[PDB]
DNA sequence: GTTTTATATACATACA
DNA sequence: TGTATGTATATAAAAC
């Protein structure tokens, strides 16, 4: 259960990073660094069920879509993001696991 | 008549000559979907010519939506090498239109109900289940959605020529049954 | 560098026009980060 | 810039590593290991 | 059942 | 209580 794709996210490298030095720099319990990314999955997704409330609206052309193995990936080029402030972005990556 | 039906859309068919596997083709192809789930093709599609591309694992692949000959041929060639550069010794063989369909407008109200009853033979309509005449022409063996507006649907054909023909034979008909 | 990873709950098309229910997620865009509980996305493609 | 993006950042860090304790009490790793862990993801995060 | 295209009705959820 | 999307109905054709 639980996806690792939020290992990507700033939060997810940074927690990554951090782990990959314990383990390079010192001699901290590697395999370990596993069971706590392994919690990170599991956290990031109750926390972004259980304490967000912002709804977003992204509109603008479609440069690209994919779908494989319940994943849908979209390219959406010069877009304007609504949160809840209107925001701009040429390129922007999404990727969606299914909530099923 | 000085009206022509305009082509709407065409359906072909093309043997590649070896089977693919799926997924990778998913997995490479920029615009494509693969759920074995919903249906057993990657379904694929093209901006020039705006086209769609059901791709099999049989390496058969049907493509819809051209709306000439030429499109037709030339979309069907661009699936076909995107699927070899991903690496399978695809080739382009059997290339066939098996459906054109055309559209026209009249511009004169139709008494469908008159229409059906002196063409029983060939005609259907039901209004309340479809507002349109279902037409089936036996001559050159096409389909066509006659609707009391003056617009008409033709379908079924396997070369223009046909819609065409189709139309040309149907015309004098319309003008028999204007409503006006 | 401006990806939102998440959750899809509907994803449907009509001809060249996408719509898309998106759910729990995070994004980066222009080095700024937003979580959201939804998001919709109405997009044209080509 | 948003600051609902901050606070859940937050609960996913404080969440996380007190869920983490465990594992790390067992590995007899150390509580200070925990807390350089908690430090430097903090830092990276900025 | 998929995908595409013209055409036209009813009906069904939403939205301010 | 309109403007919006949606569902459905019906046609040809191939591939699975």
């Amino acid at each position: 259960g639980y996806y690792e794709l939020y290992r990507r996210s700033t939060i997810g490298n940074s927690l990554v990073d951090a782990l990959d030095t314990l383990i390079s720099d010192g001699r901290i319990e590697a395999s370990l660094a596993m069971r706590v990314l392994e919690t990170f999955d599991k956290v990031v997704a109750e926390t972004l069920k259980d304490n967000t409330q912002s709804k977003l609206t992204v509109k603008g052309n479609l440069d690209t879509y994919g779908f494989c193995d319940d994943v849908w990936t979209f390219i959406v080029k010069n877009c304007q993001v609504t949160v809840e402030s209107v925001i701009s972005v040429d390129k922007l990556r999404i990727v969606a696991c299914n909530s099923k | 008549s000085g009206i022509v039906p305009t082509l709407q859309n065409i359906v072909a068919t093309v043997t590649l000559g070896c089977r693919l596997d799926l997924k990778t083709v998913a997995l490479h192809a920029r615009n494509a979907e693969y759920n074995p789930k919903r249906f057993a093709a990657v379904i694929m599609r093209i901006r020039e010519p705006k086209t769609t591309a059901l791709i099999f694992a049989s390496g058969k692949m049907v493509v819809t939506g051209a709306k000439s000959e030429d499109d037709s041929k030339l979309a069907s060639r661009k699936y076909a090498r995107i699927i070899q550069k991903i690496g399978f010794a695809a080739k382009f063989t059997d290339f066939k239109i098996q459906n054109i369909v055309g559209s026209c407008d009249v511009k004169f109200p139709i008494r469908l109900e008159g229409l059906a009853f002196s063409h029983g033979t060939f005609s259907s309509y039901e209004p309340e289940l479809f507002p349109g005449l279902i037409y089936r022409m036996v001559k050159p063996k096409i389909v066509l959605l006659i609707f009391v507006s003056g617009k008409i649907v033709l379908t079924g054909a396997k070369q223009r020529e046909e819609i065409y023909q189709a139309f040309e034979a149907i015309y004098p008909v319309l003008s028999e049954f204007r409503k006006m | 560098e401006n990806l939102m990873l998440c959750l899809y709950d509907k994803v449907t098309r009509t001809k060249a026009r996408w719509k898309c229910s998106l759910k729990d997620g995070v994004v980066t865009i222009n080095r700024n980060d937003y979580t959201f509980q939804k998001a919709q996305v109405e997009a044209e493609w080509v | 810039s948003n600051a609902e993006a901050s606070r859940v950042y937050e609960i996913i860090v404080e969440s996380v590593v007190n869920e983490v304790r465990e594992d790390f009490e067992n590995a007899g790793i150390d509580e200070q290991t925990l807390q350089d862990l908690k430090n430097i993801w903090q830092k990276k995060l900025t």
